[PDB]
DNA sequence: GGGTTTTCCTCGGA
RNA sequence: AUUGAAAGUUCUGUUUCGAAGAAAACCCGCCU
């Protein structure tokens, strides 16, 4: 599995947004437990949803997929990430619904043979037999870091007019977040049942699959996602990363604290000894000056990070 | 005939338990109400020659009482429930000071678990009339109106005090309604009845 | 895609800033980016009216409500549309009529809602002296946003993407004056 | 004497039970009637029996008795409390029958210094000479106050079960919440005095010694009942009982307390008592409250705090 | 006697349950009457059985007399408590059934031969010479606490599912939190003595020189009570407990102390107990008080900080 | 025994869901009453079961168990934990039931032959002979710390849509943060050893050879729980969680540590478990300590860095 | 212009 | 001092064992 955790810088951003009231486009928040040197204490901090960074995740996924040649569903090279959940999905795609339990396998199979979406980020069909299938990468709420006992973020509200006026919320913060992704199941099913026609194709084209996927992390990296791209691009810069592949489970540490990166090459390390692992490797990239430790390899991009976990 | 009023209050009820399976009595024969006044002068007797119960002499005092409140039977010995209720009792009959002093002092009507407790009392002196109307229980050959609903037969003793012996069987008839048990007015034409405070009493 | 970054050398909003002590929060005044982009819009009208570049009838007025309300199609005799497959039709209906709506986006909400969003993407203004940032989509001009089946029209537009695409090119003149990099 | 009234608290208590159905257990309950604007409702209410109150009595002056050196009867040190009813309890204590009437007061006496139980809780010998004998107190059934128009008393079932590794064990419990009230006498100056008629018969000098301690105990003996030491099934579900109110008179004319039925009845007792003195001539009468629950109280009594002081008082005077 | 009374913080709980409807298991409740400043209201709260602590109690039992070497019965090695109720019991055990009344104290002393549990916990035998025996712990439900006009207690249900692959597995589980209290009482002065009256019987030698062990492991056996082991569904409802205050008195007389209801317990408690030591005459009374949550306790009174240092006190005195 | 508490920090998470009302996804709350110097009050917080903490712990077994080479059952492959308890798992795996209580041993003694997750984590038969086997790890409800006056939790709803070209798809889901506590049990003891009474059965040597290898996968299992992969709705709402305290005693006799409510309770269990190893005469009683937010600990205790180092401290002893 | 879609709602011993 | 006097229905006992509300989804498209 390849985990990571990652830190970002925006400024002068609306990326997110919710209901508005009057004239006023709010910008999302939610609320945090802060420890403090007094104790602690609940504030509320301006956060971005991972909705929207599955959506440009899978859309650079399907924009990857098509270059290459692996087949994409009709409503999925439209960008509209419905698949096949209701049954006006199924009839314009033009697969049939499960008949049983039986016959669920085949038609997850089905359903991996046309669109690779479904086979990485998963899918959901709800009826007679349901079929559901997890997503292979897993992210989360972006969120200000709570270090220290004050909050770096800031969020206000500014005005304009129409040369007929309104409001919008603008926020500024220094965002942190982590993801996995399991490569070692993808082109495989997930349901249980007997053997199928139609694997030895999957089973082919399982480590373009990899390959395209590996690639689409670069979207997030790279910070497109947000929107409202338009007239309030963000200012985003890379700070720290860290990223482990490995062949046993394993989660880094978050980003709140400077010193999150020795931590978790020590408890790699640990756990590999422990969970009699056979593999372990870890990558830093550091423009902050935070310490990090010893036999650790640095790089300084992001695309020689990509092409490290393609070859490898 | 002197007379003397009384109230009095119930801390949780009667139980008076039937003689001759335990079956008890709805209303207090006049027998407990007469101990109940002997209590005063023979305290701290329980054996006199006579051997029989102290109160052998206090025969001659004729008193009744009734019921001002909403009750109930019970069979769990036959109990009656009366909690925080209301007896008058009237005296009429030795002088005033006897009366109103054994009367100030009534303790333990029935059995030792049947607390009873005194009032208020006032005297005064009684008349005698014989067609009147009356609340409080009579014996069995009293006339009553024409319409005759709301009478309970019972049995009771007069010279029964002497332990040993059996008590004299009279019948003797209550205005009362069986359940729940209250009291009834019932104008009388009789031969021997005494007006005392405007409550008319009859006798026989 | 062209794309790149500038430097020069009253509104205030935040900053989340970093110092050698670590995190600070600070206010400085900003420059909010719809002013550049409706002066970028007139730049761009200027240049296309310098050619053959069709040009809208409110849009001549350095005006850009573009086709929002229904009161800028009465005035420009636009028809509103009728189903979801005439939108591509209603899209080169407004296309073959403004270079506007074409690079920088338009929309029109209804019973058939018609969007596309802008080729030309931009941000506030925050001092180091000024940096921004900035992103043009060089191939998607004049390009249907809108998928559904073909119309008659778009031989006008291949005719005149060149034209299209030279115009996007030049208008980024008015920002520059007051690194640049294209694939 | 003595007279009290007391009002009491009582949460999650089975003290007094009566015949089992099947695998439940059931409590004893009396019916009372309610006055409503509609009419009448008879409600059922859990009730205490004065019994189980006349047993801990007895077992708590038995032991306070054996501790003080007084003769105690044999049966009764077994807390078997018979009493000299029947013949084979004197062929065990080594007591001889009355002969006739005019010897009754020699047995009565007799019997009164070999077992102190059956002087103030009182023997009754059945026989060709029966001879009698009356409890020196006098308890009433603890019953919930009916104040205002609600009862403050519930009666639930409970379901417990008995565990097991070869199932081949389930039974029920009545349980019972309520605001019990109950009021006492106790008539002092009668203790070791015979109460048969007759002449005086050798032995009533020990007596004279043994009124004073005999007395005491007799007065000590109420701090069990005062402090909650009776009932049943309190092995496993013990009582959380508590005291709100009490007012005890000391007089010396017979007297009885209202009932601790209504929201007011410290101040009509102290007047009826206050005109029971003055009809009857009274010299002692002495009132002691214990409020907890806030009542008014009135005028011209003593103020306590707890139920220590009370007994105190009452041995000292 | 040791008694005493203490305070309990639980939440998230389901330590007693009762007969489920449908898919929803059900918390016990019973009812209790409190007292606000507009009289006195009926309310239903939570409520926990003393069976169970009864049950933890004796297993803790089990366990300190198997491990110190004082004999336990076949039934009782096993945690199946029905001790020698039935005849299959005295069967699988080896005890003969009493013939008569003479000889009841005989079997007893058998009984209390062979466990512990049946000596200490009582136990009780039904046939042609039944048998009885207190416990010699007394405990009782556990209610929270009585105090002012809001009940500090709360009761809902929680939704579980069970995962499968083929949908053909929901329930409802009801949860409490509570502020409980709870009193309890150990005569330690009647362990390992015969409560049977009669003659001397060979093999009460063993039990004198035992007795000391006895009521050391009695005592030991608290700590379960006074720890917090003894409610079921532990697997995966773990509770959480901790303790807010406790008063044990250890005196020579009959003494109840005052129940944890309100904030003023603890110093009323040692008053009642200096002024019933002076009324009966006693010769020790000793109280330990734990206190957590900043009540008044007075002046004179020795303070702890665990409940193992209780323990130890309480087995060395 | 292996006993200890532990802190987490947890943010902006949706772990555990209950029913749906219209386009809104609830997050678990309960009830809780929490102490302040005002008197007693009653919250609502949110909470997460113990049933996803035993389901990830199991499934970590499993995975654990079948890289070894530990037999898996059939249906326990498969993450369904339905184990042993209807008649399809049985006829499934392919083991024949229980005859009657005698052969219930073999029974066991077969199922705990073939699934290492009916041996560790307990399993219940229903029908003719009922056969029980409590789980050996014991988990509780995962509750923000009630201290002081003020809980630090917060809960909320957040808004999401779905886009689509062509509208004719809106949701709301709640998040929670708090600062959650929660305590575990583990006894190694009687892992691999049947709990049902009877005789010796044929194949137990093979249960005796692999006792260490189930004790050692047993321990390693506890990585996940402590690591913290339980929850879900994983895929979109990653929670955020770090580690603040955590205490973990290994002892030879019962012992419950303190909650993590209060900010002393490391040195306090300390204490308590010196003072208990000494009352009840044990042989074993170590603790370790793991600290990063710098509260009082005490002296002369272990103290530890990451969770790994714990893990094999654990394994090696 | 959209403000939610299925799937299961306890099994047994006293 | 009353059909009154004398009388505990008391003793022993876990509702216990076990099971994820889980998978799918952008408030985004122009305004001095």
């Amino acid at each position: 599995m390849i985990s990571g955790s990652v830190r970002f810088l925006v400024n002068l951003e609306s990326l997110n947004g919710v209901e508005s009231i009057g004239n006023l486009t709010k910008h999302r928040t939610a609320p945090v437990v802060l420890k403090t040197s007094t104790g602690y204490l609940v504030r509320y901090v301006p956060v971005i949803s991972g909705e929207a960074l599955a959506h440009a995740y899978q859309a650079s996924l399907v924009d990857i997929a098509k270059k290459e040649g692996l087949p994409v569903g009709s409503l999925s090279s439209q960008y509209e990430f419905i698949k096949f959940s209701t049954d006006e999905a199924l009839k314009i795609e033009g697969i049939k619904e499960p008949k049983d339990y039986n016959d669920a396998r085949r038609f997850e199979v089905e359903v991996m043979l046309k669109d690779v979406i479904a086979d990485v980020g998963g899918f959901m069909y709800a009826g007679g037999a349901p079929v559901r299938r997890t997503s292979r990468i897993k992210l989360g709420y972006m969120i200000p870091a709570l270090r220290g006992d004050e909050i770096p973020a800031q969020l206000e509200a500014q005005f304009h007019v129409r040369f007929a006026i309104f409001n919008v919320e603008v926020s500024s913060a220094l965002y942190t977040f982590s993801f996995e992704l399991d490569e070692d199941l993808i082109a495989v099913p997930s349901t249980f049942g007997e053997k199928v026609k139609g694997e030895e194709e999957l089973e082919r084209q399982k480590a373009k699959r990899v390959k395209s996927a590996i690639k689409a992390l670069y979207s997030l990296l790279s910070g497109n996602f947000g929107g409202k791209r338009s007239r309030f691009l963000p200012s985003m810069k890379l700070m720290s990363l860290v990223v482990t592949k490995t062949d046993f489970p394993f989660m880094p540490e978050p980003a709140h604290d400077d010193d999150y990166i020795k931590t978790t090459i020590m408890r790699l390390g640990k756990a590999k000894g422990v969970l009699n692992g056979n593999l372990a490797k870890a990558y830093v990239i550091n423009n902050e000056g935070i310490e990090v430790g010893e036999g650790v390899t640095v790089l300084s991009t992001v695309e020689d990070l990509v092409v490290k976990l393609e070859e490898e | 005939m002197i007379y003397s009023k009384v109230f009095l209050k119930l801390h949780w009820g009667f139980s008076v338990v039937k003689p001759l399976a335990k079956p008890g009595f709805y209303l207090p024969p006049p027998t407990t109400l007469i101990g109940a006044l002997s209590y005063g002068k023979f305290r701290g007797v329980d054996n006199i020659n006579l051997y029989g119960s102290p109160a052998y002499n206090f025969r001659n005092i004729m008193a009744t009482a009734r019921l001002e409140s909403e009750g109930v039977y019970t069979e769990d010995t036959g109990k009656v429930y009366i909690p925080n209720g209301r007896l008058v009792v009237v005296y009429v009959t030795i002088s005033k000071e006897e009366l109103e002093k054994l009367c100030w002092s009534i303790t333990r009507i029935g059995c030792k678990e049947c607390l009873a407790s005194v009032e208020n009392v006032e005297v005064g002196e009684a008349k005698k009339v014989s067609r009147v109307k009356t609340r409080y229980y009579f014996r069995d050959t009293v006339k009553v109106v024409g319409r005759k609903e709301f009478l309970e037969y019972v049995t009771f003793w007069e010279n029964g005090y002497i332990w040993g012996k059996e008590g004299s069987p009279v019948r003797y008839i209550l205005p009362i309604t069986t359940y729940p048990l209250a009291s009834k007015e019932v104008e009388v034409e009789a031969k021997e009845a005494y007006e005392v405070g405007g409550e008319y009493v009859v006798f026989s | 895609m062209i794309s790149g970054s500038v430097r020069f050398l009253h509104r205030t909003a935040p900053v989340v800033l970093k110092t050698s002590t670590g995190y600070l929060v600070r206010y400085v005044p900003v420059i909010s980016g719809e002013a550049l982009a409706h002066a970028y819009q007139a730049s761009l009208v200027d240049i296309a009216k310098k050619e053959g570049l069709p040009v809208g009838s409110l849009s001549s007025q350095y005006e850009f409500i573009k086709f929002s309300t229904d009161e800028a199609l009465k005035i420009e005799g636009i028809k509103e549309p009728k189903d979801y497959n005439d939108a591509r039709r209603f899209e080169v209906e407004v296309m073959l009529k403004d270079v506007i709506a074409d690079v920088g986006g338009f929309m029109y909400a209804g019973g058939a809602p018609v969007r596309r969003t802008s080729r030309i993407k931009l941000g506030y203004m925050i001092p180091a002296l000024y940096t921004f940032s900035f992103e043009l989509d060089e191939d998607l001009i004049a390009v249907p946003s809108t998928f559904g089946e073909k119309v008659k029209g778009e031989e006008e537009l291949e005719r005149q993407k060149a034209k299209r695409v030279k115009s996007a090119i030049k208008a980024l003149y008015s920002l520059l004056s007051g690194v640049v990099t294209k694939t």
